[PDB]
RNA sequence: AACCUUACCAAAUCUUGACAUCCUUUGACAACUCUAGAGAUAGAGCCUUCCGGACAAAGUGACAGGUGGUGCAU
RNA sequence: GUUGGGCACUCUAAGUUGACUGCCGGUGACAAACCGGAGGAAGGUGGGGAUGACGUCAAAUCAUCAUGCCCCUUAUGAUUUGGGCUACACACGUGCUACAAUGGACAAUACAAAGGGCAGCGAAACCGCGAGGUCAAGCAAAUCCCAUAAAGUUGUUCUCAGUUCGGAUUGUAGUCUGCAACUCGACUACAUGAAGCUGGAAUCGCUAGUAAUCGUAGAUCAGCAUGCUACGGUGAAUACGUUCC
């Protein structure tokens, strides 16, 4: 039941309580970077690809 | 002392680096009184995964964003000075900063 | 005796004290700065005129009997309307949300180990 | 045995991020334009040979600059298509964007145009080997120290699934300098879906 | 490493690196050294003296290797061995010595090793006995 | 409640106890709400409360001040 | 007149100016046994003098920061050891054979995933 | 994992649908109030205004949707 | 060190040097290489990571996503409320707290690192025993806050006890968050004070700043961590050696 909970998320919900995040392209709850808004397999996808700047495999 | 003070924030040392040249020989060429420039720590945050789909918790995947630091100061400003600064618009991947 | 028990001898007057059901180490010092007597005292080398101040002290507090059965009368209030905390103490079962699953040795007793 | 994308291993040490502007904070909208952007561009990407796009970003300005190796049929032929890309492109991220075309020549030696190729063949229901083949050929004529390239899943329609690979030259992957060209695709056939995989080794150089 | 402070010996310091729990120096320092005051305070002489000599008493010449059944077959021990297993002996044996404070365990058990007796020489004596019981298999 | 600013109940609930003041004495009065509280204004008016499958009627005492619908709707039917 | 040092062990950092005099040494405005407990670690601080025969001869000053005071002191060791040379540079081979002007590498590794440390694994177990 | 998340269960509800592409009526839009409902929800309003693309609904059948199966087709 | 002043020192961070069996001797097929030595901050891939060959396990994932075929489509789709994923005769795994004098309680006092921070970090002053509350400074950072590090040290006490150990459980009263903490959050104060005196057959980790132990930080996050990831402080024991598993 992904899409729809897609739009449910995106929508405003009666209480700011029950807002929560998921991926924006990956309708995915979980690991979620709130500072990019993406999880973790598409976080790596994208810096592999080298589209997310500043980061860079450590150590 | 009346001074201008630069912050440049960018992703990348060996780009920052040629920035801070270039508006430092701008400042003491269309001007004087130029401070040098000044490192500062250099930030760096780290973003851990785990490399996997579904499960795996054991393997990990660690990303560092690194976040270089440079300020320089222009002591005592002249008005060429600061339009010589001030109509230069480059790079992109660096964050200018300019404080009076 | 002090609440009915003759409470240990040879040590100090808190930890003696705490010996008294419903009298822990925070009532036992503020019972203490009240009845003027260093703790660092001992009950048997007491003078029992401080004896009796710390008698009367502690005559306006609920202890041994009282906090007994007011305990259980509040538990049994409970019980008896079945509420999820009386079901729970009927049943002797844990009360504050834990997990009765692989632990709750306590409120369960030891273990009965049924064959898979 | 589960090895990594070497573009990932190599960003920030002998290529830079595609990538190429700052925010201190509003990456949860810049990134998605970003990504945005990078789908939009399937108009173009579905014919025109699109290697890679990289982004910039001012206060003013956003400067995109797209590569390609039919750049003919993204300008249009004096400036309409690019101007059509412009209107629909600025309404969706309401913000002046000027692109740059650039041209890679010699099409036949970049990662993700053979992927593309081989893809689209592999649709037209060809020969698996013969494109692994003739395009390491052709890579090798134009001059390249090392090619490999792997395809998988049902080859011929079998019943399961198979990885053949073929290589001719040298793919140090584990050398750092080594500016390794990766790129990977998938060919929606009918009767499932293979997945390609190639890999260029053009010679040594630096970014400094 | 090095010789300790107040004595200037080598033994005393890889003693406390021993009794030293999670990495505690300083208070198995502060019971070594009072345990070396308690022992200058009952059997009045030199706490090293003393010491030395206990550790000359406990501190072994034999020792077995298991290996095949199984056999265990006697061998010379090392000379580092030899103090290793001495100052380890009387540690353990002085923390199962069972009184208050481990400076009067450790000072009963040197000073019973100083007299040739304890739980130290007693497992000298054993891994002795049971290494010539087995002589035979050299 | 936890803390001391006010005590909760759902308004469609008291809105409705109040208007059953009357105590015709032939009502019940049926509610999802297991979050709320049972105020002195509640004592003798059976409430049914949806345990998750069913509403549950239960009868209201003096005893059942600071408590909560939820705590007399059980859910786990565990024997 | 001074002689200087910029000793560093285990992120810690010691800065020494020997000077001519007693034996008074005083680490961050304090004096040494009031700043540190033990004193194997005042026998560390002092063991480089002891190897030139200077031990009453000088004086020290430490301006110091970083870590904690075992190897805080061993920077000061090594600070007022490199600073000996710049007093007498001949004493190099003394402390040389000795191993006194190694700053020790020997820095606190890196927890890595996987592992609850730098080399501890869980506790495994087959079944 | 308080609600949401939550995919499960009970009850209550909807059936071009919570979401997208198209035709046309259109249209700029509504926000924000009150009654009832457990809430989704309807119901009165409140007067919203063509900036031919755009927002907003509405009829429409194409259509959507599926955390449904096969990881032994990938 | 705050402020006037200096940027010497530390530090910060860009460029550079540095270590390569590079050199000395001996050994060795003279070769590679080994052993030792010098110098040097460091010596023998310096230490630690990142990087994981062809392929095996028809290993995992159709619940990140994408997708072939099959199936439901007035329902296997979709909306709300409430419940449940937190059950409980039991068994297994991973960890936390302890079973105490190398200690517990109280008092004074000392030295870190790596990190986070905008509608968020919340200093000070004040109220509250404490959770925390009122006002409100500074702060988009080497400025300000988070943030007093704890173990340690110095004293005093308790003096071997199921204990002043341990802190489970339960009772009452409260604080914060939130639309609301019964099911089902954390936290505090008081009261109570269980099991437990170092663990059978078995078995795990670790070769050095490691193990061991003490604190700290952060992502997820309104709120919730004994978990995960990361940081520093103190700091070992031993390696005979390859007969056995
Ligand atoms: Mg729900
Ligand atoms: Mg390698
Ligand atoms: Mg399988
Ligand atoms: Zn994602």
């Amino acid at each position: 039941a992904k899409t729809s909970m897609v739009a449910k998320q995106q929508k405003k919900q009666k209480y700011a309580v029950r807002e929560y995040t998921r991926c924006e392209r990956c309708g995915r709850p979980h690991s979620v970077y709130r500072k990019f808004k993406l999880c973790r397999i598409c976080f790596r996808e994208l810096a592999y690809k080298g589209q997310i700047p500043g980061v860079r495999k450590s150590w | 002392k009346q001074k201008i003070r630069i912050r440049l924030k960018a992703y990348d040392h060996r780009v920052i680096d040629q920035s801070a040249e270039k508006i430092v020989e701008t400042a003491k060429r269309s001007g004087a009184d130029v401070s040098g420039p000044i490192p500062l720590p250099t930030e760096k945050s780290v973003y851990t995964i785990i490399r996997a789909v579904h499960k795996y918790k054991d393997s990990r995947e660690q990303f560092e964003q690194r976040t270089h630091k440079r300020l320089i100061d222009i002591v005592n400003p002249t008005p060429k000075t600061v339009d010589a600064l001030m109509g230069l618009n480059l790079p992109s991947g660096v964050d200018i900063e300019i404080k009076l | 005796r002090i609440a009915g028990v003759d409470i240990p001898r040879e040590k100090r007057v808190v930890i003696s004290l705490t010996y008294i059901y419903g009298i822990g180490t925070s009532t036992a010092q503020k019972i203490l700065e009240e009845a003027n007597v260093s703790a660092d005292t001992r009950v048997k080398d007491l003078t029992d005129d401080e004896l009796g101040r710390i008698r009367e002290v502690v005559d306006g507090y609920k202890v041994e009997g009282d906090l007994r059965r007011e305990t259980n009368l509040n538990i049994k209030r409970l019980m008896e309307i079945s509420s999820y905390r009386g079901i729970r103490h009927r049943r002797g079962l844990p009360v504050r949300g834990q997990k009765t699953k692989n632990n709750a040795r306590t409120r369960k007793g030891p273990v009965k180990t049924v064959a898979n | 045995g589960q090895k990594i994308n070497p573009i990932g291993l190599r960003v920030g040490i002998i290529r830079d991020w595609e990538a190429k502007w700052y925010a201190e904070k509003d990456f949860a909208s810049l990134l998605h334009e970003d990504l945005k952007i990078r789908k939009f561009i399937d108009n173009e990407l579905k014919e025109a040979s699109v290697s890679h796009v990289e982004i910039e970003r001012a206060a003013n300005r956003i400067n995109i600059a797209i590569h390609t190796g039919k750049p003919g049929m993204v300008i249009g032929k004096g400036g309409s298509e690019i101007e059509k890309l412009r209107n629909k492109l600025n309404a969706l991220t309401d913000k002046k964007v000027h692109i740059n075309v650039i041209e890679i020549k010699k099409v036949d030696l970049d990662a993700r145009l053979v992927a593309e190729n081989i893809a689209r063949q592999l649709e037209n229901r060809a020969s698996f080997r013969r494109v692994q083949k003739q395009a390491i050929t052709r890579a090798m004529k134009l001059g390249a120290k090392g090619i490999k390239t792997q395809v998988s899943g049902r080859l011929g329609g079998a019943d399961i699934a198979r990885a053949e690979q073929y290589s001719e030259g040298t793919v140090p992957l584990h050398t750092l300098r080594a500016d390794i060209d990766y790129a990977h695709a998938e060919a929606d056939t009918t009767y499932g879906k293979l997945g390609v995989k190639v890999w260029i080794y053009r010679g040594e150089v630096l970014p400094t | 490493v090095l010789p300790d402070p107040i004595h200037n010996s080598k033994l005393v310091t890889k003693l406390i690196n021993k009794i030293m729990l999670d990495g505690k120096r300083g208070t198995a320092q502060r019971i070594l050294y009072s345990a070396f005051d308690l022992v200058e305070q009952r059997s009045g002489r030199d706490a090293l003296e003393v010491f030395e000599e206990a550790i000359n008493n406990i501190m072994p010449v034999l020792e077995v290797k298991a290996r095949r059944s199984n056999y265990q077959v006697p061998v010379e021990v090392r000379p580092e061995r030899r103090t290793t297993l001495g100052l380890r002996w009387l540690v353990n044996y002085a923390r199962l010595r069972g009184e208050k404070t481990m400076e009067d365990r450790l000072a009963n058990e040197i000073l019973d090793a100083a007299n040739n007796t304890g739980g130290a020489v007693k497992k000298r004596e054993d891994t002795h006995k049971m290494a010539e019981a087995n002589k035979a298999f050299a | 409640r936890s803390i001391k600013k006010g005590p909760f109940v759902d308004e469609h609930l008291m809105k409705k106890v109040e208007a059953q003041e009357g105590s015709e004495k032939k009502q019940v009065i049926k509610t999802w709400s297991r979050r709320s509280t049972i105020f002195p204004n509640f004592i003798g008016h059976t409430f049914a409360v949806y345990d998750g499958r069913k509403h549950v009627p239960v009868y209201v005492t003096e005893d059942m001040v600071g408590h909560k619908l939820g705590e007399f709707a059980p859910t786990r039917t565990f024997k | 007149v001074e002689y200087r040092g910029t000793g560093r062990r285990k992120n810690s950092v010691a800065r020494v100016r020997l000077v001519p005099g007693e034996g008074n040494i005083t680490v961050n405005n304090r004096d040494v046994r009031e700043y540190l407990p033990f004193e194997s670690l005042i026998l560390d601080l002092n063991q480089p003098f002891d190897v030139t025969e200077t031990k009453g001869n000088y004086d020290v000053l430490v301006n110091v920061h970083g870590g904690g005071f075992t190897g805080q002191a061993q920077a000061i060791r090594h600070g007022i050891a490199r600073a000996l040379l710049e007093a007498d540079p001949e004493y190099r081979g003394s402390l040389k054979r000795a191993g006194l002007l190694t700053r020790d590498p020997r820095m606190k590794e890196r927890k890595k995933p996987g592992l609850k440390a730098a080399r501890r694994s869980p506790q495994f177990s087959k079944r």
